[PDB]
């Protein structure tokens, strides 16, 4: 076990876990958490870098004298990978995209990077891979973030055959885009949705159940080359999901349906911004689309996570959303809403 | 010998003598003093099983637990043994009874030998050193049979020698003329000898009856070779000779043994079987060899495909003979309870923990009778020393010395047994200085004995 | 059923051990003579309580208080352990 | 008579008298201390932490001590009325950043040496 | 006016400890021996109280000593057993308690230095 | 006196290096590992044996209140120099 | 004896003498010993029973008129059975002097607030309760000064450990600060710096 990972402390901020792991896409919305429960047992954390190290500062904070350590990385540099991985024994990739950009397409962020990462990894000597997929990745989605998901999911399973591979569906937290983006098109005056949002369900999962999840399947010994999927407790129609979600943040809900093929409009008129998207046809493609349900695959209740309801945490990302006048309100004064279980 | 562990920064320093004015006075063996250096140099960190290939590779608690309790599991009552080394704890003893117990096994043994016949271990004082250290320096002669104090017991002899210097004692001595640092009558080294001064025949016969607190030392190493039954029962007639002839002075308590090994005391008060004997008549499938490092079992005397489960601290001649390796304390990283050889039992505290993945013995023992299924009443160290006072309550009298006289129903139980004495001179293991300084794992690890050795084999 | 050690706590000097210790000093030889291959474990009892156990089978064990009893008591009970009557 | 003199109340229950007062006091400013901290908890989960820290000293029976507790629980009270806390402050009563330590045996075996 | 409490002490629940730093710590009262490297017997005059030693570790950064438990300097001075251990009850600590150890009065002799028939005659000065 | 690690790693002249195994090399990846070049063994290995007409030499380290406590140094044995026990300074009787 | 001795002064000495016999006269009641340091300055220990008596006297008293409460505290001494020892330090610019007062008490019994007779007591006995949990009854406001909220135990008493038992940091899945078991990247490195041989003969205790 190399003495100098054995484990000591009592798994506190100053304690040894013997976990040495670098986490690609650190610098992320689940990145964040990953990191900082990572360094909160202790772990040595390695974050590989591409943006401004301004935007890194907040993962400072979230380990020990030395305890995170910042490198720089090229996305098409296998050179860059081999140095950021090299003392590791555990890998985890975040590295991903909700929008194309004009140097990195779907199949270069979620089929290149990730098999570039897995095959670096596997023959740099690291013993743990963790890999993030969709929950709704299959290749013949109309989206094509789901469909480089699972292509991209394939290939890293044939580099590395002993990852773990892990398929969450809509992460909902406080820098998440689900709950905020349904909450920021108040602006627009009407909700529009797609045949009224009453032929979709979603399963939207915590993400501090992620995160502990990751960190479960990390020191589970059993979990090598399994697949994951990460869903919440409830299943919710759109419509009932985005008439909570309005109910929480207070403000009026005045929905409206939209075909298709002028949503899709929308999207593509949205998708022009060299900035990042409003929406894109995409977005619009991936919230429209029903959750599916894959009961013989492991779940967060395997890793000993019990999925925290969104009725629990809605508050803590909404309540930002309100005005003064509603802004003091409780959590359980909003009445939960009707949930399509079984 | 009470000592002091001085450390810093979780790491031993220096070992230095504690002031106890009845065992060890205000000194130290050095062995005492500079073996503990030892403790860094081939230790046991992780748990370790055999692979594909036959290696030994390391492995997590759990799967070397499970792979223990699987094995324990399959076989039960005389198919499972267990071995005590020498530097074993009570506590770790009595978890181990009682999980062989649960088996429904009593193949629990000692590698140092002590004869069973008779009484055997059945009354304390049969196996103690009666008089007590301190008592030397009330005895007007001492007669050593089969032993050399020097190195067996340098405290001891200190305080022999102290005695003869401040009270005038006399010393004799049956066995190879070693150099005790005083002046002895050496009757010889023929156990013979014993016989004659039963007889009366023997001059020295005469010089015991005089005698107004005579004590008669036995030294353990003695009772190893073949004869060891009748030279204790040649030594206890002659005991009782003085008894008979002297009368009874009082609570002066004439006959003695003189042990060498730090475990022996402790596991003949808990039940275990001295000697090895048991398992060599009956093979066990699976072998617990409890910091068992003598060599005195090897896998030429057990059956093919025998499990042997090792448990210790140190790498040395018992543990790449094991199947699964267990990592134990050491005796500077638990709080053990160890019995002296007059019968003290005391306590040891932790200096440092254990380093790696090594765990407390005892802690080891329970952890393992939980993933077999046959869980013990025991949780924390309290508990196991009120287990202890189950089974022999002299064990949590932690400064306590006083014990009674029995001596009487041995001696009649010794002679119902007429075996028959070796023509064989009686030559202690340490002949020499040369021979003190590497005795156990520790000392055989440590760095510093090695300079010790190879100093006094050339001086240069 | 099959016992396979007796322990004897006896206290060495309070009153109630009295009676357990002229056992031990009138008639334990005997005893140890026709048991020669039963571990019969004399130990030293504190100032509490003197008592006796016995172990069977699979490790388990039971105990029965000796106080202020006598050495016919002792013998008794003694004799009672051994045989299979209670 | 044991030469003691009390804090404030004389016997058992005097002192029970004063727990429930405070326990009254406690429980009705729950959904107050709820409301202006902003806190994302219900007003059951911070009845139910009043109840189990009442709870967690159930077992003293010397009356000096339970008026020594009355005080030092109204001290806590004034200092979350008087929004002198912070949400900090009131949220470390639910140590929810903490991983919570197993407790028996084998865990404690397997991750180190503490009882 | 008096109130008569006839309970044991125990100020367990005021002292603001963690219930593990209360249940399962072990303390040791006992008379310090005195250093073997001198002969001096000032520092062995007062009673210590301390706790049972805990984990130390390496730090990954640096190499330092780690440690994870408050008790581990923490050790007070008594002038009597008694104290100590009307300490410890009260404060909820179980403890063991070690009985002083004190030197034994010796018989020194000058003149036996130089006996006419004695084996306490010297060899050399 | 540097020498190379087996890995490429720069020893110290306390002998420390990583192994090839242990991951905290990692901290020096896209930085240095501050490795001191002057010796001191290797330094003080190079200055001659002072040579004396005396039995005990005395020793202060030199620049008299700047140096070292003054200490006293016997030299007579004649298969082995004195040696300061604080400056490593060097000195012996003439001989041969 | 001149230079490097700190000269005595024996009219200050006894004038402290003849006063402390003057009070302990007025004051049987409650005053248990007097003493005078070589140093010059006047001790008083008194019963707990006294605190406002004693000290009204010596504030209101012609011959006293300690006007001024220079410092009010309090010390920790586990092996005594009263635990705290409280300490009134008053200053009377009439005559140009200085005197102590000492009481004692425990952890269950409470003393009496002098809040009355010194207005000045009144932050000194919030500190007390806040760094060894001595209660004063019939205080004004009392409750923490120096400690924060929430804080558990009492920091100045022999007992609490150097680095107390929790430590703060900043957690972002929480987005806030929170409160942990503390650990310590670098343990405190305790030191026997206690020499064997006794340093002042005249301080030397009965050997029991
Ligand atoms: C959390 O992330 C997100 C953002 O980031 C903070 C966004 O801006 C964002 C888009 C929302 C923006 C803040 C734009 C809001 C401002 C208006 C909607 C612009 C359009 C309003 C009109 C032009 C007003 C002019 C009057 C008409 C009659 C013409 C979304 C959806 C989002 O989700
Ligand atoms: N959020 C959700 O709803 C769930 C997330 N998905 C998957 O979970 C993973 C992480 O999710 P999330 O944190 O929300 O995504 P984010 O958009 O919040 O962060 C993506 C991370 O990947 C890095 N990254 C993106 N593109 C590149 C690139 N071309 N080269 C190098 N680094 C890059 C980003 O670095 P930088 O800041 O420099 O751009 C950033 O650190 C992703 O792989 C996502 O696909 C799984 C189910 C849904
Ligand atoms: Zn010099």
């Amino acid at each position: 076990l190399h003495h100098a990972l054995i484990p000591h402390g009592k798994g506190g901020r100053s304690s040894v876990s013997g976990i040495v792991a670098t986490v690609f896409g650190a610098t992320g919305f689940l990145g964040r958490y990953v990191v900082n429960h990572l360094g909160r047992m202790g772990s040595q954390v390695i974050v590989p870098y591409r943006c401004e190290p301004y935007d890194t500062m907040h993962l400072r904070p979230m380990g020990d004298l030395g305890q995170i350590i910042f490198m720089e990385w090229n996305g098409k540099d296998k050179d860059s990978i081999r140095k950021v991985v090299e003392h590791s024994n555990v890998v985890i990739n975040l590295v991903g995209r909700e929008w194309e950009t004009k140097n990195f397409d779907f199949e270069d962020v979620f089929v290149k990077i990730p098999h570039a990462i897995a095959q670096v990894s596997k023959e740099a000597g690291v013993e743990k891979l963790i890999h993030i997929s969709h929950l709704n990745a299959d290749i013949k989605s109309p989206s094509r973030y789901l469909r480089s998901k699972a292509v991209g999911e394939k290939e890293v399973r044939a580099a590395f055959p002993e990852a773990t591979i892990i398929k969450p569906s809509d992460i909902f937290g406080r820098e998440d885009r689900f709950l905020n983006y349904f909450a920021s098109m108040r602006w627009f005056g009407g909700v529009p949705l797609i045949s009224l949002g009453k032929e979709t369900v979603k399963q939207p999962v915590y993400i501090v159940d992620v995160s502990k999840g990751i960190i479960n399947a990390i020191k589970d010994p059993d979990a090598k080359g399994k697949t994951f999927a990460f869903v919440g407790p409830n299943r919710y129609l759109l419509f009932d999901l985005v008439q909570y979600i309005f109910a929480v943040a207070y403000r009026p809900f005045l929905p409206y349906p939209l075909p298709h093929f002028a949503y899709r409009w929308v999207g593509r008129l949205f998708e022009v911004s060299p900035f990042e998207p409003w929406t894109t046809r995409d977005k619009v493609e991936r919230v429209h689309m029903s959750d599916m349900t894959l009961p013989h695959l492991p779940g967060l209740e395997d890793l000993g996570i019990q999925a925290t309801p969104l009725e629990l945490k809605a508050i803590e990302v909404l309540r930002r959303h309100r005005t003064y006048r509603w802004l003091t309100s409780e959590m359980e004064d909003v009445k939960p809403a009707k949930t399509v279980n079984i | 010998s009470n000592i002091v562990v001085s450390t810093r920064t979780g790491e031993v320093m220096r070992i230095l003598p504690r002031m106890h004015e009845d065992i060890n006075e205000e000194w130290i063996s050095d062995k005492t003093r500079f073996a503990y250096d030892g403790l860094k140099r081939q230790r046991l960190t992780q748990p370790m099983i055999r692979n594909e290939k036959g290696l030994l590779t390391y492995t997590t608690w759990e799967d070397a637990l499970s792979r223990v309790a699987g094995m324990l599991q399959s076989f039960q009552g005389n198919d499972v043994a267990a071995i005590a080394g020498g530097l074993v704890d009570a506590e770790a003893l009595v978890a181990l009874k009682d999980l062989l117990n649960r088996v429904d096994s009593d193949s629990l043994c000692t590698e140092e030998v002590f004869p069973t016949a008779g009484a055997g271990t059945d009354l304390r004082s049969n196996y103690l050193l009666n008089t007590t250290i301190a008592g030397v320096e009330e005895a007007d002669v001492i007669l050593l049979v089969g032993t050399n104090p020097r190195f067996e017991a340098p405290l001891f002899n200190a305080r022999i020698r102290k005695s003869w210097l401040h009270n005038d004692l006399k010393v004799a001595l049956i066995g190879s003329p070693v150099d005790l640092t005083y002046r002895y009558d050496h009757l010889g080294d023929s156990p013979k000898i014993l016989q004659d001064i039963a007889s009366g025949n023997h001059p020295f016969s005469q010089i015991l009856k005089e005698a107004k607190k005579p004590m008669v030392v036995l030294g353990s190493s003695a009772l190893q070779r073949s004869d060891g039954t009748a030279i204790l029962a040649a030594v206890s007639n002659i005991a009782q000779n003085i008894r008979l002839s002297s009368g009874v002075t009082g609570d002066w308590k004439v006959m003695n043994i003189l042990h060498r090994i730090a475990s022996q005391v402790a596991a003949l008060d808990l039940g275990y079987k001295p000697g090895v004997e048991a398992i060599r008549k009956n093979p066990p499938k699976v072998l617990f060899l409890l910091g068992a490092d003598g060599g005195c079992i090897t896998r030429q005397d057990l059956p093919k495909d025998c499990f042997i489960i090792y448990q210790g601290h140190h790498g040395d001649v018992g543990a790449p003979m094991a199947d699964v390796i267990l990592p134990g304390a050491a005796y500077t990283e638990k709080s053990a309870t160890y019995v002296n050889t007059e019968g003290r039992a005391q306590q040891t505290k932790v200096a440092v923990t254990p380093p790696g993945l090594a765990r407390e013995d005892w802690k080891i023992i329970r952890a393992l009778s939980e993933i077999a299924g046959m869980t013990l009443p025991y949780d924390t160290l309290d508990q196991v020393r009120s287990r202890l006072e189950e089974v022999s309550p002299n064990l949590v009298r932690y400064d306590d010395v006083e014990g009674a006289n029995y001596f009487q129903q041995a001696n009649e139980l010794s002679k119902l047994v007429n075996q028959q004495l070796l023509a064989d001179p009686l030559v202690p293991p340490q002949l020499t200085i040369k021979d003190f300084y590497m005795t156990d794992s520790i000392s055989r690890a440590s760095q510093t004995m090695a300079k010790c050795v190879k100093a006094v084999t050339e001086g240069i | 059923l099959g016992l396979r050690e007796i322990r004897i706590h006896l206290c060495q000097r309070s009153p109630g051990s009295q009676g357990v210790r002229d056992f031990i000093e009138k008639r334990y030889v005997e005893l140890k003579k026709a048991n020669p291959d039963l571990p019969i474990l004399i130990r030293e009892c504190s100032d509490v309580q003197p008592k006796l156990w016995a172990r069977y089978a699979f490790g388990q064990e039971k105990n029965v208080s000796l106080n202020n009893f006598s050495a016919d008591q002792v013998t008794r009970t003694l004799e009672n352990v051994l045989s299979g009557k209670a | 008579g044991t030469s003691v003199k009390p804090i404030f109340s004389r016997d058992m229950n005097e002192a029970k008298r004063r727990v429930r007062e405070l326990y009254r006091a406690w429980y009705r400013e729950v959904p107050n201390t709820v409301h202006l901290f902003q806190l994302d908890i219900s007003v059951k989960q911070g009845r139910d932490k009043v109840r189990e820290m009442f709870m967690k000293n159930a077992h003293v029976t010397d009356p000096r001590v339970v008026d020594l507790l009355v005080i030092k629980g109204k001290m806590e009270l004034e200092e979350t009325i008087n929004v002198w806390k912070q949400r900090t402050h009131i949220m470390r009563f639910f140590h929810e950043t903490e991983a919570p330590r197993p407790t028996d045996f084998l865990s404690k075996f397997y991750v180190g040496h503490d009882p | 006016q008096l109130i008569a409490v006839d309970e044991k002490l125990d100020i367990t629940t005021l002292t603001g400890v963690p219930e593990e730093h209360i249940k399962t710590r072990k303390v040791r009262i006992f008379v310090p021996a005195r250093n073997n490297m001198q002969s001096g017997v000032n520092n062995t005059k007062k009673w210590k109280m301390e706790f049972d030693t805990r984990e130390r570790w390496e730090n990954p950064l640096m190499g330092w000593s780690s440690t994870a438990d408050p008790l581990s300097n923490l050790v007070l001075t008594f002038s009597t057993k008694e104290d100590a251990v009307a300490f410890a009850e009260k404060n909820g600590w179980s403890f063991d308690v070690e009985e002083r150890k004190v030197p034994k009065p010796k018989s020194k002799s000058y003149g036996a230095n130089f006996s006419w028939n004695k084996r306490t005659r010297v060899s050399t000065k | 006196g540097v020498r190379t690690s087996p890995t490429g790693e720069k020893v110290t002249h306390t002998g420390q290096a990583y192994d090839d195994g242990d991951y905290r090399r990692v901290r020096f990846s896209d930085r240095q590992k501050e490795v001191n070049e002057n010796f001191a063994i290797d330094l003080i290995a190079e200055q001659p044996v002072s040579e004396v007409g005396s039995r005990v030499i005395s020793c202060d380290g030199g620049g008299g209140a700047l140096g070292h406590p003054r200490v006293y140094i016997n030299l007579d044995k004649e298969t082995k120099t004195g040696t300061c026990g604080y400056c490593g300074l060097q000195f012996r009787q003439p001989h041969h | 004896t001149r230079p490097t001795i700190r000269p005595r002064n024996d009219v200050v000495h006894k004038q402290l003498s003849a006063f402390g016999q003057y009070v302990a006269e007025i004051l049987p009641k409650y005053v248990q010993q007097v003493q005078v340091s070589c140093f010059n300055e006047l001790e008083i220990f008194i019963h707990p029973d006294g605190v406002i008596p004693v000290l009204t006297f010596l504030r209101d008293h012609t011959n006293a008129q300690f006007k001024s409460l220079a410092d009010l505290t309090a010390v920790d001494v586990p092996t005594r059975q009263n635990r705290f020892e409280i300490v009134y330090n008053l200053l009377s610019l009439r005559f140009n002097s200085r005197i102590r007062v000492k009481t004692y008490t425990d952890e269950l019994t409470p003393i009496e607030s002098s809040v009355t007779v010194y207005k000045a007591a009144n932050w000194y006995e919030r500190e007390i309760w806040d760094m060894f949990g001595v209660f004063f009854a019939n205080h004004p406001d009392l409750r923490r000064i120096l400690t924060d909220y929430g804080f558990e135990g009492h920091p100045f008493r022999k007992d609490f450990p150097l680095s107390g038992y929790v430590e703060l940091r900043y957690d972002d899945e929480v987005k806030r600060v929170v409160a942990e078991p503390v650990e310590l990247a670098q343990e405190f490195r305790k030191f026997d710096l206690n020499s064997p041989w006794e340093a002042f003969p005249a301080y030397r205790q009965p050997p029991e």
